[PDB]
């Protein structure tokens, strides 16, 4: 099982789950626009007036 | 100092090897369809370019 | 006599390193999971934690 030659030595076995906190921004990239619709659009509408 | 960090990997065993290792056959994308999702269409250049 | 002549070759070659290394020699080959993994757990409190 060649792919197991590195998994154990990560302590936390997954290579990117320890990175998931840093990778979380990339996952929210779909929901980043929702942040734009959440407060920034609310901010935009108020200042549009 | 190990002990405060020895309390994670012990229960991390029952977290990874039951789920991820399964998902190659249930996902038709893994080796069945995504291997040609684009290749159904996006490799039209094999004949649309000529 | 048969012993004293062999102290430097059979005893000292072992008694120096048996209990630290050769006695736990089967445990020595899993110290590579100590200095690199489980002693790194004591450092995993920061090194992967800060990340």
């Amino acid at each position: 099982y060649v792919r197991g030659l590195l998994d154990e030595w990560w302590e936390q076995p997954a290579s990117t789950v320890v990175d998931w906190v840093t990778v979380d921004g990339q996952s929210v990239a779909a929901w980043q626009n929702h942040v734009k619709q959440l407060l920034a659009f609310y901010d935009k509408e108020s200042l549009r007036t | 100092v190990m002990a405060v960090k020895e309390e994670q990997y012990i229960q991390q065993y029952k977290k990874y090897e039951m789920l991820l290792n399964r998902v190659g056959y249930t996902p038709k994308i893994s080796h069945r369809e995504l291997v040609e999702m684009a290749e159904h269409r996006k490799e039209l250049d094999k004949m649309t370019k000529p | 006599c048969t012993h004293i002549q062999n102290l430097q070759q059979l005893l000292f070659a072992s008694s120096t390193t048996a209990q630290p290394i050769l006695t736990p020699w089967p445990l020595m080959k899993e110290l590579d999971e100590m200095g690199k993994i489980n002693s790194k757990l004591s450092t995993a409190v920061e090194e992967v934690t800060l990340e």
